[PDB]
Order: C-alpha cells, then sequence, then structure tokens
C-alpha cells in the first residue's frame, strides 16, 4: 500500500524548501541513502523473519498432552468410583450385609 | 521449480564462493529495484555467515 511516505516538514514559504529537496534527490540517486537503510534494516537476519512455515514438522504423532482429555475422563471415572466405594464403605454398615 | 528451491525448508543450497553465480544471486537479492521474495530468500540462505 505504497506511495504514501515520510518527509521533512518546513514552514510555509521557507527559503530552504527547495534546497533540502534538491539534496535529498542527490542522496536518493548517489546511493548514499541506501547505505543508511541497509545499516538500520539489515537483512543479515539472526533468524528468518519471513518463512512462516516451521521447518521440522509436517504432521506428527499423537502424545499424552494432546490425548490427555481421555486420561482426564478416566481419572473422573476413577474418582467417581472412589466416591461410590466410600459411600458403600459407610452404608454397608447400615446394610449389615454384602 | 526454483520457486520451490528458494523457499523449501528441508534442503540447504549454495554455489561456488565469490563466483559470477554467487554475484548474480547477490545482484538479484540485494537489488534496489528487483525486490522478489524469490531472489531474496535465495540470498538469505546463500549468504549465511
Amino acid at each position: 500500500v505504497a506511495d504514501r511516505g515520510y518527509g521533512i516538514a518546513l514552514q510555509h514559504g521557507s527559503p530552504y524548501r527547495d534546497v533540502f529537496s534538491q539534496r535529498i534527490l542527490e542522496l536518493q540517486q548517489n546511493g548514499d541513502m541506501d547505505i543508511l537503510k541497509h545499516k538500520w534494516w539489515p537483512k543479515n537476519g539472526q533468524c528468518d523473519l519471513y518463512s512462516s512455515v516451521d521447518t521440522k514438522q509436517k504432521g506428527g504423532a499423537l502424545d499424552i498432552k494432546s490425548f490427555a482429555g481421555v486420561f482426564c475422563i478416566l481419572a473422573a471415572g476413577i474418582v467417581l468410583s472412589c466416591f461410590i466405594a466410600m459411600l458403600e464403605t459407610w452404608w454397608n454398615k447400615r446394610k449389615g450385609s454384602r | 521449480s526454483l520457486q520451490d528451491l528458494s523457499k523449501q525448508t528441508e534442503i540447504p543450497y549454495g554455489t561456488v564462493l565469490d563466483s559470477a553465480v554467487y554475484e548474480h544471486v547477490r545482484m538479484k537479492g540485494l537489488n534496489p529495484f528487483e525486490r522478489d521474495s524469490m531472489y531474496s530468500q535465495m540470498w538469505w540462505m546463500i549468504n549465511r555467515s
């Protein structure tokens, strides 16, 4: 979404207005401007900033953490069976029997 | 295709150091006016270290 851009602002009718524009064109055309930009936005990337596809994995096996919900359902079954067995452990006294 | 090779993740690639191929890639990847993802991601891999 280009052609918008930044620039030096000056007062209305300032006598410098054409002078800085003249010099800025020379910097833009000598290549003196390109050096500063390579200095400040270097492409010697310590990491790749642009390949969004993480390299190693393209599909992968299931694991305990992705499976864990089933273990959690089993644990809920366990705990409910414990609660039932403890209620039975009390109530079978009142039953007096198996 | 080179669109693959310049962007694929698995295979590292390069050429003879300082060669007119190495320079041809540099002159495309760091060009002021040619700006493609292709020659850039070529040069980023090639120029590493």
